[PDB]
């Protein structure tokens, strides 16, 4: 047989979603702190967000002429 | 465990009456609710991250979110 | 108003977001809403079928075979 | 309609024998199978674009693909 | 084998509103398609191994299809 | 006494198109 007591509700749930005590006991608070970033380091990583996405098309455009001819 | 258990409980009684005049909660029911939600949200946050990273970012944003949902197929 | 804003960062954190923007905070609750108002409109009927007074816990479990993926 | 109908009547019968070896497949049965396939992939090729565009690109890539699935919850 | 081809594919994508493509796509597409089918058929198989049908019908397909 | 207005043939792929929804 086995054990134990319940909480077999609350433990059949966490099952449906794959949740875990995957660091549920190491929760110091960074999150509380620098978790957030300003509208600046937002617009900014919104920029690198760009000029990148551009040339991905292109080393697939420039690697799109060796491989159709 | 991880979501505030008082204002989780306020918002609940809010909508039940928002459409159904009488009813109440067997409470053993609602235990799950913080439990399902907490997970649902995390269940979303790996995904919403994934975007954030596919968007080649690291600070996550609204866009990423709305996105992952319309994909899971809810909105 | 109406969930716990630092509690959610913790969530993001448990979810592995490494940084966030402030915009996040609203969309979040808002999303939470739509998650909810669904599952309960599903869960309610699971007690109208049994014609129950107050909603039991087992019928939410049923209401739950939804987004499970 | 949109792919010439000879395979996967070929590629189908391939895996069809891979599972319950002599299962045969009825006429008009497999007919149905292609019809779903197309709608599904079109259903995905619209989505996979969305990846590309959130990424602000245009030529879609494996990136977008695998991605779309892990999110649908299809992995992999 | 997966002997199905690219022009079928571009036709598909644009209908999906795809505006452009990479070459990698084309194999990836075949590979995933595979997974789609051998999924659903192993599922559609059963409705006919369950109903004891010899050759597999169309109606059991939709069932395999009601599922994700 | 008309009409239960309806016509199509193999509109068992009308139904197909609609659980994927398209057009």
């Amino acid at each position: 047989d086995e054990g134990e007591p319940q909480e077999e509700m609350s433990k059949h749930i966490r099952e449906i979603f794959g949740y875990d005590r995957k660091k549920y006991k190491d929760e110091s608070d960074y999150a509380l702190r620098y978790m957030e970033s300003s509208w600046k380091e937002q617009q900014k990583e919104e920029a690198k967000s760009l000029r990148l996405g551009m040339q991905e098309d292109l080393e697939e455009m420039r690697r799109e002429e060796e491989e159709m001819q | 465990l991880l979501i505030r258990k008082l204002p989780f409980q306020r918002l609940v009684r809010e909508i039940a009456q928002d459409f159904k005049t009488d009813l109440r909660f067997q409470s053993s029911a609602v235990m799950a609710l913080q439990e399902a939600s907490e997970a649902y949200l995390v269940g979303l946050f790996e995904d919403t991250n994934l975007c954030a990273i596919h968007a080649k970012r690291v600070t996550i944003m609204p866009k990423d979110i709305q996105l992952a949902r319309r994909i899971r197929g809810e909105r | 108003q109406g969930i716990t804003k630092p509690a959610i960062r913790r969530l993001a954190r448990r979810g592995g977001v490494k940084r966030i923007s402030g915009l996040i905070y609203e969309e979040t609750r808002g999303v939470l809403k739509v998650f909810l108002e669904n599952v309960i409109r599903d869960a309610v009927t699971y007690t109208e079928h049994a014609k129950r007074k107050t909603v039991t816990a087992m019928d939410v479990v049923y209401a739950l075979k939804r987004q499970g993926r």
